[PDB]
């Protein structure tokens, strides 16, 4: 109802005026976020403040994962020289899928999914190779690959 | 030792284009680029011996991170391993002999200096672009070799043509480096890093392999973009030796080589189909350098199909680029001497005898003749052979009409190279200026490049060198007959009464002429109406009298 | 060469041209113009000060890439092994494939979702029900 | 905010001046200038990039005009604190100085607003300015400063009532809660887009910048074109995207579409003009293209590679205009047929002249190739193919460079003699800041 | 021959003087009256504009045409982008409604 809300926005507002924090903390590089079952976010300020904080620090931290996978991911393969081939799947298929949830989460509103390892490209051809069995005709797309990739 | 072989001809470039030259002078500065040349080439013999006979690549991390937001991550390092070595040392050694050539052909150069500062920033960037470890230093060295292009082919600037053959090079060359970057952005969006050693591709979309072939064919001059290549003979003849040998035409090979996620229809077309292209137009050509011009685009061609087939071709594709690049520098510096000596004149109607030139001069262009020809036992006759059988033996029958391409080429290459020592050397004299050239330096860094020749022959490039591939000596033994064909054709000097054939092809089937209408006339005319009826008309808006 | 040979003198004494134009009057030194004193201090003082931004600022404070950089390597120390228990457990595998499907993803997501457990939409999606409740559980038993 | 006052009143005795002290004039009106680049260098020391979005925010009670720092306007305030001084570098009256002054107060004020009122106020405060400095009588030209003026006017109204729209329907104009409120965004987005597609040149409201920035003195040419483009930049990046989001999704075909043709028709256009300032004025509205679609993308790090367009467009072209007011201040013409050989006459302007153009081409070692990837970066990860036509458009872009350099640079040497002191230290500072962000722009 | 610098400096102007001082406008070019008539022709080229039948065509076909190719363009790019992230049809401007805006708390 409309009281109900009113009322948590009373205890919101004032939660986040008597709110402080010291010892090497920053506000606006918080811990948690704030868990909410609210209709759009933006309904109390100070939470999407919050969240949007939360957000950018989570951001930050998986570019600099993709970092560090991609300098581990380096050393292995220069120390297997010809034989990374089967030597360093394991941690080329680690950095690309950092770097798919680098790109895929908080993404935007109009960028395209990105696929690191063009796994969703080869389950769709596995899909419509399936698809194409079933119908009985020719397949007019190629089959698909069981990995792309060094790592998928 | 690793990192001299990079930095320091761009340090003798600061050098010799600072006002530090205004201290120096022609005869400093020619001392200054001659050492900052020889202390690169040592580096880069220690660096070629540790990394290809004793197999141990170094990583440097040269200057931290260029830039990194998001995940798409550049950083200032280098990684030295079997083809930036190979590379390293052809480059390197080229451009010492070049240096020292220069040194004496434009000592009558007013600004000499800054000519040599220029010869020694384009070097440096070629150093940038094979040590680089990532595709953005890349683009570093593929842009500083375009722009020193720039420089260098439109050097004597009071001339137009010169200064249009420049503008052509830039605006060819910057098509291709728009196909690169699109194909870049690809690579890197759907594997997520931008080192070499991160990207392994099985199956990718296409678009990668196309775009980054068009990208190579900017550089390596394949066909539809060859335009730039003959043009850029306004520039002195150390800029096209170092244009044709170790820089610039070999950058797209070598980043074909490298990354090997091409497709191999369009490879083995364009490169068999430049090969023939060139190798014919080169036998109708009358202008001396010319025709050395159009035999780098004919062996860029042979490099460009050996490397569609396969990794083992990619092997001997990064052999024939390595021999090439000493017996092409050696037949410019002989070919800059002859010229010399008959007072400037490039035709080959206007040459005969032996009185124009050095005994040296004369040697040098048969020995890099003999080795552009396949001869038998000498540089270039491993690794064409080897890339004409491992042609024969594919099993894409795409590869059958290359094959046969490749052999007809061969032929052509055998005619009109026997055609340019016959006119300069064997017939009477029909010149008047006889002031031939003796000194040092110039016969030197010919000396050098012999030796490099010799060298290749003693000390193969690769483990393909020796390595028999099972063909009967039918097979085997029939391009040294059409080496053999080319030669007695050549020296019985024949003709044909086609002439409407013979102006087709001496005229260069045209492509500058239908280029010069096909999109160029047009894009003045889009503009003409993109102003005049845009924006002066349809969205003007006017005045309100009163 | 001038001497006859490369090893001579020189033969060029005085200006080669004049820089900037200025031609020195009567031997004395050149005057200092107006806004020479008030240029150099400005914008070497910019300069300076842009340089210590860059190299006295706490690293923290100067980008932050140096904040999240220790932050990120703890939570990858901690999803390493979670990844190599993955591939160890396939009734913890199917399991997470069985959420990946519920949550609009395809087989080869599944370390994906592993490396966004501290996710905005995974904590929100736990706390709301949108998330299936296996999958926190899943993640104790990877992590334990 | 007291610091701001006394540097506005410090600025403001210029006028208070006596006449016939020339140089107290000159050290006074150029030091009142110098002292905001270092308080805008010790902002950038302040600033806590581990801390909240929004930093050393001040708001003045119930008369809207609210300020805050971010990223972009930080970067934005910086590159203006740098061009103001080169600016009090070319002028030499009085009424120069007063009218580049206010001008500066006006825009460092604008780019740190956090009130759409407040930005509404302080931005076209400047009109009457800018058609003072356009139409001055002797040199000037009165055509050009109406239709700058008319064209700003006409979008500022079309925006006003959009405004007062939303500033009804939640009872303010504050950033912070107009982006947590319901509003119709269908209509403020059009307002917004209507000031902000005539700010940055955007085809078809484009045609008062080719006659303003060439008719403009050299130092209003460096204000126009590094500056006051990037407001509709940062008015984008600071107003409408977060307050109308939806309409920013709905409307992007149609501003895809516009900043498509705006780049292909207007480097059609830059290949066929005749004078070196309109080649100059030309090249920017396809940059600003480029950046209005990598805005808009919002796509991998959209914010980012954008502002680090706007700084690499800011540092590359004013300093080509300089180099023309240079060639026009010693030889009286713009005119291309009036130039050769210029490589003999002068080396040392020739050399910055190919640098320069070397930038704005987007070559490496320059800020404007890391920006120009970056922004393909951003577009390309919504379509490929939308990257692909600022791709293989490259060769237009090179022919118009590479053709007026190669006009005027090489042939039979005619032309003027080669630059002062002065003139190498209005360039320097472009040319140490573009060094600087090509090559180690990040830490 | 003029002498505009005293030998302590200190810079005279020579309002008086015979010799023609070195200044500002030494360099300033001789005017060709045709170049002067033909860039300020090419200044007012508005007044060149009509609505012929070639002006008609060609504003047609390349200025409306590659407008209508680019709008084109853009709805494929856009359409594309929203089917290969998991988005059903997106409403753009006159589109009847629809979806604008995914959530984040949504996995599509
Ligand atoms: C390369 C150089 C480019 C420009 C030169 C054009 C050469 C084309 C040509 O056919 O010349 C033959 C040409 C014969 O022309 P011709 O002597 O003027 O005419 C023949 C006589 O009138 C009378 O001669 P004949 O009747 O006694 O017979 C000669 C001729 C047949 O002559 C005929 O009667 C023609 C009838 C056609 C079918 C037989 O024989 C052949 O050509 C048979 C094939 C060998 O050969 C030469 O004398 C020139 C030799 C120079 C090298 C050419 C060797 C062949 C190279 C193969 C690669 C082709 C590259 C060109 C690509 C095309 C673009
Ligand atoms: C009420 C308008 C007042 C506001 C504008 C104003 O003051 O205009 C005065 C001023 C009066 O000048 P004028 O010396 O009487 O010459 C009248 C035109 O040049 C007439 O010259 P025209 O024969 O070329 O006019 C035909 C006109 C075709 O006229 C129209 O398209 C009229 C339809 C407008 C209704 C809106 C939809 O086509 C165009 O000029 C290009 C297509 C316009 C889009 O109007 C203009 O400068 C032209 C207005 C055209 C509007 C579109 C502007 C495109 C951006
Ligand atoms: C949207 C982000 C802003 C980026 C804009 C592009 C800037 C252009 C140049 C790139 C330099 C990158 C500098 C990185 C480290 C500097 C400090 C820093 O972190 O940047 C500041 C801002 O950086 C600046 O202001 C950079 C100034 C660049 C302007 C340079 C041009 C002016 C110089 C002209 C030439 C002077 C030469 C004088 C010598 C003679 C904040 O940005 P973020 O890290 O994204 O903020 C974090 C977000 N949050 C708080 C929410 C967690
Ligand atoms: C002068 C007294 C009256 C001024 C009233 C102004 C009302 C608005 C008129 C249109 C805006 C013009 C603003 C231009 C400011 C810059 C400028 O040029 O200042 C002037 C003087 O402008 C000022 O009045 C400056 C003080 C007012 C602003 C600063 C204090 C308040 C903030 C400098 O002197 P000159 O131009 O040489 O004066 C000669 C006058 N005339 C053009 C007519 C030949
Ligand atoms: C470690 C590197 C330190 C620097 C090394 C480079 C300096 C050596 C080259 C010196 C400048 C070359 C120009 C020169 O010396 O010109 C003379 C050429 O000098 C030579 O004899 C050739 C140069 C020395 C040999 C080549 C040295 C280059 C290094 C590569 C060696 C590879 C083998 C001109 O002839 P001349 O002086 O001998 O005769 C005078 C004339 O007849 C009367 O006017
Ligand atoms: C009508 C008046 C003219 C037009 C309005 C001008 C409004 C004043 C300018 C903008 C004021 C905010 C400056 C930006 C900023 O971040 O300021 C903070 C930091 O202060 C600064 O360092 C301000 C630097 C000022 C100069 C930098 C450029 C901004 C605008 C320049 C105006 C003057 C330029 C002169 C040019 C000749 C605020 O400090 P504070 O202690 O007042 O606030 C802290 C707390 O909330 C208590 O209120
Ligand atoms: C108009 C165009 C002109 C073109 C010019 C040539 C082309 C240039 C192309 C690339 C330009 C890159 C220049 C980068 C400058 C410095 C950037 C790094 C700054 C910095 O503090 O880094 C440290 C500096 O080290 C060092 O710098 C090394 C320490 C000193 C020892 C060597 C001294 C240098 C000798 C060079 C000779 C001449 C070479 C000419 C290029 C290295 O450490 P890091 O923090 O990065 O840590 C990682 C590894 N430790
Ligand atoms: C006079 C003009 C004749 C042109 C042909 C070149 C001379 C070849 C003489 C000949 O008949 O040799 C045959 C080569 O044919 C073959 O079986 C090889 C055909 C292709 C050879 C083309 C290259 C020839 C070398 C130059 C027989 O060969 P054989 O029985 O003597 O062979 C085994 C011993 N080595
Ligand atoms: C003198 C310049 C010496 C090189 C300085 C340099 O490259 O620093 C960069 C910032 O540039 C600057 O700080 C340049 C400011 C001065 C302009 C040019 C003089 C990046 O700094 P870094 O990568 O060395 O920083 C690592 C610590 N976080
Ligand atoms: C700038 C120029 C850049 C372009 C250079 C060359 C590119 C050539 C591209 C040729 C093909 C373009 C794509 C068309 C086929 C794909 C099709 O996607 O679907 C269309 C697209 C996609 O449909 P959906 O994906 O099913 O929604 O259809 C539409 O929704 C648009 C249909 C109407 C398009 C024309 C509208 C009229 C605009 C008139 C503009 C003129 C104003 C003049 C003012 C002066």
């Amino acid at each position: 109802s409309v009281e109900e809300r009113q009322s948590f926005h009373d205890k919101v507002n004032d939660v986040f005026k008597n709110l402080t924090g010291e010892a090497g903390k920053r506000w606006a590089r918080p811990d948690e976020p704030i868990l909410h079952t609210l209709n759009d976010e933006k309904e109390e300020p100070h939470i999407f403040f919050h969240n949007t904080n939360y957000r950018t620090s989570r951001k930050y931290i998986n570019v600099e994962k993709t970092k560090i996978l991609r300098e581990q991911a380096l050393e292995c393969v220069r120390a297997a020289g010809t034989a990374r081939y089967h030597k360093c799947t394991e941690v080329m298929k680690r950095l690309q899928a950092a770097v798919r949830v680098a790109s895929n989460v908080d993404r935007g509103p109009l960028a395209r999914k990105r696929d690191v390892g063009f796994i969703y490209h080869n389950n769709r051809l596995r899909e419509l190779q399936q698809q194409a069995a079933e119908l009985e005709i020719e397949n007019p797309f190629p089959a698909p690959a069981k990995q792309a990739t060094g790592g998928y | 030792m690793f990192l001299l072989s990079v930095f320091f001809p761009l340090l003798g470039g600061l050098v010799n284009t600072s006002p530090i030259a205004r201290f120096l002078g022609h005869r400093g500065s020619s001392i200054i680029a001659i050492g900052c040349m020889v202390v690169a080439f040592i580096s880069s013999v220690v660096i070629y011996y540790e990394v290809v006979f004793m197999g141990c690549a170094v990583s440097v991390d040269v200057f931290g991170t260029w830039f990194s937001v998001g995940t798409f991550h550049a950083g200032w390092t280098f990684n030295f391993d079997l083809l930036t070595a190979n590379m390293l040392f052809t480059v390197t050694g080229v451009s010492m002999a070049v240096h020292m050539y220069a040194c004496d052909y434009m000592r009558q150069d007013p600004h000499l200096n800054l000519f040599l500062g220029y010869l020694s920033y384009f070097t440096g960037f070629m150093c940038v672009l094979v040590a680089a470890d990532n595709l953005l230093v890349m683009l570093v060295g593929w842009e500083g070799i375009g722009v020193c292009s720039y420089l260098l082919i439109g050097y004597w600037s009071h001339r137009l043509s010169a200064v249009k053959s420049a503008q052509k090079a830039i605006l060819v060359n910057r098509v291709s480096d728009g196909l690169l970057m699109w194909g870049v952005l690809w690579v890197w969006y759907h594997l997520g890093s931008l080192e070499y050693d991160l990207l392994n591709v099985y199956s990718a979309s296409g678009f990668v392999g196309l775009s980054i072939l068009i990208g190579a064919m900017g550089k390596s001059a394949q066909i539809l973009f060859h335009v730039w290549l003959a043009d850029a003979m306004e520039g002195p003849t150390p800029v096209s030796a170092l244009i044709h040998a170790a820089t610039l035409v070999t950058a797209g090979v070598y980043l074909l080589v490298r990354l090997h996620i091409h497709d191999e229809m369009f490879v083995i077309i364009v490169g068999s189909l430049t090969a023939f292209m060139a190798g014919v137009f080169g036998a109708t050509q009358s202008d001396l350098k010319r025709v050395i011009a159009y035999s780098t685009c004919s062996q860029l061609g042979y490099m460009m199909v050996s490397l569609g087939l396969g990794e083992t071709g990619g092997e001997a594709s990064m052999g024939h680029l390595m021999t090439h690049a000493s017996f092409k520098a050696a037949l410019f510096l002989a070919a800059g001497m002859v010229i010399s000596g008959n007072g400037g004149n490039q035709h080959i109607a206007r040459y005969g005898g032996s009185a124009h030139s050095a005994m040296f001069t004369m040697l040098t262009l048969m020995v890099a003749s003999l080795s552009l020809i396949g001869w038998p036992e000498l540089s270039g006759f491993y690794s064409k052979e080897t890339i004409l059988n491992l042609a024969a033996i594919c099993a894409d029958p795409i590869a059958d009409v290359a094959h046969t391409l490749l052999l007809l080429t061969a032929m052509l290459t055998s005619a009109y190279t026997t055609k340019l020592f016959y006119q300069c050397f064997m017939v009477d004299f029909s010149g008047s200026s006889v002031t031939p050239v003796r000194n040092v330096l110039p016969i030197l860094a010919m000396a050098i490049l012999l030796l490099d020749i010799m060298l290749k022959v003693w000390v193969g490039t690769n483990l393909l060198s020796g390595m028999l591939f099972f063909l009967p000596w039918g097979v085997k033994t029939l391009p040294f007959g059409l080496m053999v064909a080319g030669i007695l054709t050549a020296t019985a000097a024949v003709g044909s009464e086609r002439f409407t054939l013979i102006r087709f092809c001496g005229s260069r089937w045209g492509f500058d002429q239908l280029f010069a209408r096909s999109p160029v006339n047009p894009i003045f005319d889009l503009g003409r109406i993109t102003w005049a009826i845009g924006d002066r008309g349809l969205l003007s808006v006017g005045n309100l009298r009163a | 060469y001038p001497g006859g040979s490369f090893w001579s003198e020189g033969t060029q004494t005085g200006k080669n041209g004049f820089l900037f134009g200025e031609v020195p009057i009567n031997g004395q030194p050149r005057k200092t113009l107006w806004w020479e004193p008030y240029w150099y201090a400005g914008f070497g003082g910019m300069g300076v000060g842009v340089y210590l931004i860059y190299h006295a600022k706490p690293l923290e404070a100067l980008d932050i890439k140096y904040w999240a950089a220790p932050r990120a390597a703890k939570e990858l120390e901690t999803e390493m092994r979670m990844l190599d228990k993955l591939n160890e457990r396939p009734d913890l595998k199917e399991r997470l494939v069985a959420v990946c499907k519920d949550l609009n993803m395809i087989e080869d997501e599944a370390y994906d979702l592993v490396l966004m457990r501290n996710e905005y939409k995974v904590k929100l999606g736990m706390h709301t029900g949108r998330v299936p409740e296996d999958l926190k559980a899943i993640y104790e038993e990877l992590e334990a | 905010m007291f610091i701001s006052v006394l540097l506005i009143l410090f600025a403001l005795c210029v006028t208070l001046i006596p006449e016939a002290h020339y140089h107290m004039v000159r050290v006074w009106s150029f030091v009142a200038t110098i002292i905001p680049m270092w308080v805008v260098t010790w902002m950038w020391w302040n600033f806590d990039a581990s801390g909240h979005g929004l930093q050393m925010l001040v708001i003045l009670g119930r008369s809207h005009l609210a300020f805050g720092i971010d990223g972009v306007a930080l970067s934005l305030m910086l590159l203006t604190t740098v061009l103001f001084p080169i600016c009090m570098m070319l002028l030499r009256t009085v009424a120069g100085f007063m009218t580049f002054i206010l001008l500066e107060v006006l825009v460092l004020s604008a780019l740190c607003v956090l009130d759409l009122l407040g930005f509404y106020i302080l931005f076209e405060a400047s009109l009457i300015l800018l058609f003072l400095l356009i139409g001055r009588a002797p040199y000037g030209s009165l055509e050009a400063a109406y239709k700058i003026v008319l064209y700003t006017m006409a979008g500022s109204l079309v925006l006003l009532p959009t405004l007062f729209m939303i500033y009804s329907e939640c009872g303010t104009t504050n950033v912070l809660y107009m982006t947590c409120a319901y509003n119709h965004q269908t209509v403020l987005g059009w307002g917004l887009l209507a000031v902000l597609a005539v700010k940055i040149p955007l085809m078809p409201v484009h045609l008062w910048l080719p006659e303003a920035h060439v008719a403009a003195p050299t130092a209003g040419s460096v204000l126009l074109a590094g500056v006051l483009l990037k407001l509709g930049g940062i008015g984008f990046l600071r107003f409408m995207l977060p307050v109308v989001p939806e309409f920013c999704v709905s409307v992007f075909p149609l501003v895809s579409t516009l900043c498509l043709v705006s780049f292909l028709f207007s480097t059609l256009s830059t290949l066929r003009q005749i004078d070196l300032k309109k080649i100059v004025a030309y090249s920017s509205i396809a940059h600003m293209s480029m950046v209005t679609l990598a805005i808009f993308s919002q796509s991998e790090f959209s914010a980012y590679s954008s502002s680090f367009l706007m700084i690499a467009h800011g540092l590359i072209s004013p300093a080509l205009f300089l180099i023309v007011g240079i060639l026009y201040d010693r030889a009286h013409t713009k005119f291309i047929l009036y130039f050769s050989g210029l490589g003999a006459s002068m080396p040392i302007g020739s050399t910055l002249f190919f640098l320069f153009t070397l930038g704005n081409l987007a070559f490496p070692l320059f800020p404007n190739f890391i920006a120009e990837v970056l922004c393909m970066v951003s577009i390309f990860a919504v379509h490929e193919l939308l990257a692909y036509v600022f791709c293989v458009c490259q060769v237009l872009g090179a022919a118009y460079g590479f053709w007026a350099f190669n006009r005027v640079v090489h042939g039979l040497p005619r032309g003027p003699a080669d630059v002062t002191r002065t003139e190498f230290h209005t360039v320097l500072p472009l040319l140490i800041g573009a060094v600087w962000l090509g090559i180690k722009p990040m830490a | 021959e003029a002498k505009q610098f005293t030998p302590d400096g200190k810079y005279m102007p020579g309002i008086f003087s015979k010799a023609k001082p070195l200044d500002r406008s030494t360099q300033w070019v001789h005017k060709n009256p045709y170049i002067e008539a033909w860039y300020y022709r090419r200044d007012h080229f508005e007044n060149e504009f009509v609505w012929n039948y070639r002006t008609t065509i060609e504003a047609l076909w390349f200025l409306g045409g590659f407008t209508a190719a680019a709008y084109a363009l853009s709805v494929f790019a856009f359409r594309q982008a929203d089917r290969r992230s998991g988005y059903p049809k997106r409403q753009i401007l006159g589109d009847e409604p629809a979806m604008v805006l995914p959530d984040e708390r949504q996995f599509y």
